[PDB]
DNA sequence: GCATCCGTGAGTCCAGG
C-alpha cells in the first residue's frame, strides 16, 4: 500500500550520457537511497514525553 | 559564530551562565574567552539551547546535529481498534480475531 | 487513588468484602433512583457538564461515598432477602 | 539525582583557615573554591557554608532564583529549628516530599538528607510513605516525584 | 490519503534507535539555537 | 535607584528582517520581555496562505497534468510556499487566476494581478511546461492565524478544489539577544535585542507592535477577578 | 479556519494576606506558559519590599562571634533578623534605623522595637533572641526598601564601623509556583488553564503582588512606542 | 537389575496474506 511513482529528474533538451539520471523512482533522491529525513536533532530528556 | 560577530552581537548573557556551568564540568579551560569557550564546546557536537518556554538556556550543553530519521511501516492509523460487539464464530459463538 | 481508600479497607475484613459491599449498594442506588441515599444535598457527589453542575451518576462513586459516612450496616445475614427487597420498595419506590 | 546532588571542586583542595572572614577573603581572591573542603580552625567547613547562611528554605530558593547559587552548591539552612549543612537541592527535594504527603514532619523523618536520590533510596521512599501515610498519599507522593523529576531532568542539561 | 505524521507514528535511524512519536509541541515550545532556529525533534539521552 | 522607560533602537532592512534594541532594563528582565514576545511573534500574528486550489481537468491531489513535469502534489508544494500580501485590511480573500502555456517555466508572478494584492515572491518557481502542455489554476488565498491543516479547514471553492495546508503566520524567525549593559553605577543590567524575520507579508516591526498589543490584551484578562466557589 | 474565541474568566482564592491562587481559563495554546514565565520572573525580582540591610551589636565583634549572656549565637539572631516583615505606611519612607535594647532574663520579641512613624511590624511575635541573668542586648538593625534579593557582600553598606551586612531579603514574595493545563473548549481542545500560586509574607497581599506584576510589564509594553 | 522403546510436550498477544 506504499505509493510507488516515478518522477522526471531532467528538463527538455538537456543532454546526457549514459547512465544518467532519468526519473526518481520511489524514495529516492536524485539517484540516491532517500528512505527519510535529515531533521535537526537535540539529544536531551524534555519533561517525560 | 564569526557571523554572529560580525552581524554585531556579543556573547549573550545565558551562553555565559551555560559556559561557567560547563567549566565547572570541565568540558572547557578556564579562563579562556566565551569564543574560544563556545569553540570548546562545538568541537565536542553541544551547544547553548534555550528552553522554547522559559526564554532561560538548558542548565548545560546539549549535542544538536542533522541526523537520518525514517518514519518505520507501522502507523497508528492501521492499529487504532476497537469494538463494542461484532461477528462471532460459527461453532464457537465467540467474536472473531 | 480512589477517595479515602485506606479507611475503606479498614472498614472491611478483607478486601473483596468491601468490593461486594461497594456494588451491591450501588445496584440498591440504581434501582430506586436514589430516592434511598444516605447522603446530604451538600455531599452529593457533583458532575461538571457543559451546562453546569449535575448529580455524578456513578453510582459506585456513591457507594463508595455512603460508606465513608458510616451511616450505612454491612454485614452478613442481616435480614430475609426479599424481605429487603420489598421493604425497600415499599419505601423508595420504581 | 541532578538536583540532589552536591559539588565537589578541586580549588581549594584542604587550606587552613583562622576567621572565618580570612577563609571568605581569600575564595574573594580566586583563591578557593565555594565548595572546595578547608578547615576554618579545628573545623573542616567550606566557604559556601561561611559566606552563604539562610533562615528559611524559602530565601534558600529566593537566591537560586536570582543567581546566587546553584541546587548542588553546599551551604547553611534552617529548616525545623535545625541549622542544616546542605545544598538547596536536597533542601528542594524535602520540599517536594513534604507538600507531596501533606506531613512536614513525617516527611523529613521519611527522607535521607545527606545523600543524593537514587533509585535504593527513593524506593526507600516509596516503602516508607506507603506504611506511614497511605496508598492514596502514596499515589500523590509519586505524582509528584514524578513532576519534578521530569522537570529537573529537561534542565538540567 | 496522504499521511501526514501524528501521534502514535513509529520513528527510527539506522542505528538501532527507534521509537513512537509521543508529542508534537507547536513550533515556540521547541529548544531552539541562539539564532532562534528551533530543532526539529528531541530524543532522550537515555537510550544510548 | 529606580530606574526608567529605555531607549528604543528599530534597525530594518527592507520588508524582511529587522532588529529591535531596548536599552537599559532591569538584570533578568531582558527575557521576562523578550520571550514571551518571541512566543507570540512564532504564533498568534495573522498572515496570509493558500487555503485552495482548482485546476482544470483535475479531479483530485494525486493527479498528473499532461505537459507538466510537476505532479500536482508538487504543484501544491510550490504554491504552499506563495506569500501574498493584503494592502487593505478590509480584505479577507482572494482568488488568484493564473492561464499559462506553451514551452515556459511559470513562476508566480504570472498570477493575473489583482488591486489590494501583492505578489512578495514573484520569482517562485511554480511549474515547468512543455510544448503544448498547459496550466489554467484558480488559487484562493486567505487571512488567519498559525497552522490549519487541510484536513480541518476543508475548503473548496467548486467540486474539484483541493483543499490545502495553510500556514497563515507570516514570521519566519524570531531570535532575541540579552547583552550586558550598565547606566551610571549600575551594573548587570540587561540589553535586549530581538532579530525578527518575516515574509514581506507583514513587516518586522508590523509583527512586534501586534505581538505587542496581544500581550497587553492579555494582561487585561486578570483586571476582573472572580470568588473561588470551591468551598 | 474562521477563529471565534472568547476573553476567559479569572478566578482567585486567597488564604489570608499570605497566599493566593490564580485560575485563568481557557487560554489559545502555548499562552499558558507566556503569562506564566514573566509574572513569576517579575513577582520573584521586582515588588517592591523591606528588607534588614545592616545590623550593629553592642560589643559584638563579626558575624560568626559570640555574646556571652545570650544563647543564640550572632548568626542566628541575624538570621531570626532576616525574618522580620516591616512594613512602610509612608509611600515617601526610604529607610530606617531600629533600635532595640533589652536585658536580664527575657525573651525579645519583634514588639520590643522602639515604635517609629509610618512604620508597621506586621510579625511582632516573631522570636529574636533569649537573654539570661546578666545578658545584654543593645543592637540597631537597618531597613530599607528595595526589590529582590541582595547578598551581605553585595551592598557592604555599614552606618558605623562594626555594623554587619545582612543579605537583604527585599521580595515580599517568598515562591512563585504556576502550572499551565491542558484543558477543552467544546471542540477546542488544546486550550490552556493557567494556575498560579503566591506566597508572600504579609506586607503585601498575593492578589496585590500580581496585580503590581501585571502592571509593570503592562507598562513595559509601552517602551516599544517612541524611537 | 538395566537398556529400550514408545508417546507427549515444548511462552503471550498483535498484524497481514
Ligand atoms: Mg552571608
Ligand atoms: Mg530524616
Ligand atoms: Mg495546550
Amino acid at each position: 500500500g506504499t505509493a510507488l511513482d516515478q518522477r522526471p529528474r531532467v528538463v527538455v533538451g538537456q543532454r546526457v550520457r549514459k547512465g544518467d539520471l532519468l526519473a526518481d523512482g520511489p524514495a529516492s533522491e536524485n539517484g540516491f537511497l532517500a528512505l527519510g529525513q535529515n531533521v535537526l536533532v537535540a539529544i536531551m530528556p524534555f519533561d517525560g514525553y | 559564530f564569526g557571523k554572529r560577530k560580525g552581524e554585531g552581537f556579543g556573547v549573550d548573557k545565558r551562553e555565559v551562565e551555560v559556559l561557567r556551568r560547563a567549566e565547572k564540568l570541565g568540558l572547557v579551560t578556564p579562563g579562556k574567552t566565551p569564543e574560544e569557550q563556545l569553540k570548546e564546546l562545538f568541537l565536542q557536537g553541544k551547544v547553548v539551547l534555550y528552553d522554547g518556554r522559559t526564554g532561560e538556556p538548558i542548565e548545560g550543553p546539549i549535542v544538536v546535529g542533522q541526523m537520518f530519521i525514517m518514519k518505520l511501516y507501522h502507523m497508528v492509523e492501521d492499529k487504532m481498534h476497537a469494538r463494542s460487539t461484532g461477528p462471532y464464530s460459527l461453532i464457537t459463538q465467540q467474536p472473531l480475531g | 487513588a480512589e477517595p479515602g481508600i485506606d479507611k475503606l479497607f479498614g472498614m472491611v475484613d478483607s478486601k473483596y468484602r468491601l468490593t461486594v459491599v461497594v456494588a451491591k449498594r450501588a445496584q440498591q442506588l440504581l434501582r430506586h433512583g436514589f430516592k434511598n441515599t444516605v447522603l446530604e444535598p451538600e455531599e452529593r457527589p457533583k458532575m461538571q457538564t457543559l451546562e453546569g453542575l449535575f448529580d455524578d451518576p456513578n453510582a459506585v462513586t456513591w457507594a463508595m461515598k455512603e460508606l465513608l459516612t458510616g451511616r450505612l450496616v454491612f454485614g452478613e445475614n442481616l435480614v430475609p432477602e426479599d424481605r429487603l427487597q420489598k421493604e425497600m420498595e415499599r419505601l423508595y419506590p420504581v | 539525582y541532578y538536583i540532589t546532588q552536591v559539588r565537589k571542586e578541586k580549588k581549594g583542595a584542604g587550606l587552613e583557615f583562622a576567621t572565618p572572614e580570612e577563609a571568605l577573603a581569600a575564595h574573594e581572591r580566586g583563591e578557593v573554591a565555594l565548595n572546595a573542603p578547608i578547615k576554618v580552625a579545628g573545623r573542616e567547613t567550606s566557604v559556601g557554608r561561611l559566606k552563604y547562611v539562610f533562615a528559611n528554605p524559602d530565601e534558600a530558593l529566593l537566591a537560586v532564583a536570582h543567581g546566587i547559587v546553584d541546587l548542588q552548591d553546599v551551604v547553611t539552612v534552617r529548616y525545623m529549628g535545625k541549622r542544616l549543612e546542605t545544598s538547596p537541592g536536597r533542601i528542594l527535594f524535602a520540599r517536594i516530599v513534604a507538600e507531596a504527603v501533606e506531613d512536614e514532619k513525617v516527611a523529613w523523618e521519611l527522607i535521607q538528607l545527606d545523600v543524593p536520590q537514587e533509585k535504593n533510596s527513593l524506593k526507600d521512599l516509596v516503602y516508607q510513605a506507603f506504611l506511614r501515610l497511605g496508598m492514596e498519599k502514596t499515589a500523590r507522593l509519586l505524582d509528584a516525584l514524578k513532576y519534578y523529576g521530569f522537570t529537573f531532568s529537561t534542565t538540567s542539561g | 490519503q496522504k499521511r501526514k505524521l501524528q501521534v502514535g507514528d513509529k520513528l527510527a535511524n539506522r542505528h538501532g534507535n527507534k521509537g513512537v512519536v509521543a508529542k508534537i509541541l507547536p513550533v515556540e515550545d521547541m529548544p531552539h539555537l541562539p539564532d532562534g532556529t528551533p530543532v526539529d525533534v528531541i530524543l532522550n539521552p537515555l537510550g544510548v | 535607584s529606580k530606574l526608567k522607560a529605555p531607549v528604543f533602537t528599530v534597525r530594518t532592512q527592507g520588508r524582511e528582517y529587522g532588529e529591535f534594541v531596548l536599552e537599559p532594563l532591569e538584570r533578568g528582565f531582558g527575557v521576562t520581555l523578550g520571550n514571551p514576545l518571541r512566543r507570540i511573534l512564532l504564533s498568534s500574528i495573522p498572515g496570509t496562505a493558500v487555503t485552495s486550489v482548482y485546476i482544470e481537468d483535475v479531479l483530485h491531489e494525486f493527479s498528473t497534468i499532461p505537459g507538466v513535469k510537476e505532479d500536482v502534489v508538487e504543484i501544491i508544494l510550490n504554491l504552499k510556499e506563495l506569500v501574498v500580501r493584503f494592502l487593505n485590511p478590509s480584505l479577507q480573500t482572494v482568488t488568484l487566476l493564473l492561464k499559462a502555456e506553451g514551452p515556459k517555466e511559470v513562476k508566480a508572478r504570472d498570477f493575473l494581478p489583482v488591486a489590494d494584492v501583492e505578489i512578495m515572491n514573484p520569482d517562485l518557481h511554480i511549474a515547468t511546461l512543455e510544448e503544448g502542455g498547459r496550466l489554467n489554476m484558480e488559487v484562493r488565498v486567505d487571512r488567519g492565524v498559525g497552522y490549519v491543516p487541510a484536513e480541518k479547514h476543508g475548503i473548496k471553492d467548486r467540486i474539484n478544489a483541493i483543499p490545502v495546508d495553510a500556514v497563515f503566520s507570516p514570521v519566519r524567525r524570531v531570535a532575541f539577544q540579552v547583552e550586558d549593559t550598565r547606566l551610571g553605577q549600575r551594573t548587570d543590567l540587561d540589553k535586549l535585542t530581538l532579530r525578527i524575520w518575516t515574509d514581506g507579508s507583514v513587516t518586522p516591526l508590523e509583527a512586534l507592535n501586534q505581538a505587542v498589543e496581544i500581550l497587553r490584551e492579555h494582561l487585561t484578562y486578570f483586571s476582573n477577578p472572580q470568588a473561588a466557589a470551591v468551598a
